[PDB]
């Protein structure tokens, strides 16, 4: 439980931890971004095409 | 308030330094 | 049914604690001897003397850890923000478990934005902690503990009140997106690759 022993290895391990954090968080941001984006373009293109998409996914299941 | 805590924590630290001796 | 002075979070101290665990704390001998008539400095003393680890509950006995007991006492006391901030800063520079206590406490009693803002810079802190779960004592770290506080529904055998998600605050632009000590992923990648190839030759 000694905090300052082997500075380099601890810094490396911490770096791995923080990298894991920023990576999962960035994965989150990019994911909701691309979902909201796809869905947005989906609204924007036209009402008929929106209908074509919804009808398509209902047809796929149902 | 916090200042009392300051004095206490300093006392503790000096005590630890005495322990390390 | 009446409410004592409310935490900035908006929840009364009793409700955020579960009946079973808090009564379990009250029943414990350690709590009865060490938690009676304790000033802030005195809780600091009890901390530095008796806490070697962090957990909500330990063993089949379900005995509450001193960490959780002192957390409960601090919860009842409801100390002001400035002195707890100074507490975690000073005590933290001196010792880690004090930081863990103050952090847990702030997560309990404070609103989302405050908690985020003050806890996030401590993700830089890599200091090693030993944590006793339901089974065994797994090694952990301060940053991991903070990240747990932010991203987990239940910590230290205490349910955590649903927190407003950070990206929601981002889109509403109340707060600026979290910035690690390191830069963005890509620049880290490029500089690490470059440094590696340079050192290698």
């Amino acid at each position: 439980t000694t905090d300052d022993v082997d500075p380099e290895a601890e810094y490396a391990a911490w770096k791995l931890r923080e990298l894991r954090r920023l990576r999962r968080e960035r994965d989150a941001i990019e994911a909701r971004e691309r979902e909201l984006a796809e869905l947005e373009r989906r609204r924007n293109l036209t009402e008929e095409e929106r209908r074509a998409e919804d009808e398509a996914h209902l047809a796929k299941q149902k | 308030t916090a200042e009392e805590v300051h004095a206490r924590i300093e006392f503790l630290w000096q005590r630890e330094q005495e322990k390390k001796k | 049914g009446s409410s004592g002075p409310l935490a900035p979070n908006g929840l009364n101290p009793a409700t955020i604690m579960e009946k079973a665990v808090r009564e379990r704390i009250v029943e414990s001998y350690f709590w009865k001897e060490q938690c009676f008539g304790v000033n802030e400095a005195d809780i600091v003393d009890r901390v530095v003397e008796h806490v070697r680890f962090v957990g909500g509950v330990t063993g089949v006995t379900q005995k509450p850890s001193p960490f959780l007991c002192l957390a409960f006492k601090l919860l009842q006391l409801a100390p002001g923000d400035d002195i707890l901030k100074e507490y975690l800063y000073f005590g933290g520079e001196k010792f880690k478990y004090l930081r863990a206590l103050a952090a847990f406490y702030i997560r309990l009693t404070r609103p989302d934005k405050e908690v985020y803002t003050l806890l996030e810079p401590f993700l830089e802190d890599r200091r090693k902690l030993r944590r006793k779960g339901k089974n065994g004592t797994s090694l952990t770290y301060m940053d991991e503990f903070i990240d747990d506080l932010l991203t987990k529904d239940r910590v230290c055998s205490t349910s955590l009140w649903k927190m407003r998600r950070r990206d929601i605050l981002e889109d509403l632009d109340l707060l600026e997106p979290r910035v690690s000590p390191l830069g963005s992923l890509e620049d880290i990648l490029e500089e690490e690759e470059q440094a590696a190839k340079n050192e290698d030759g």
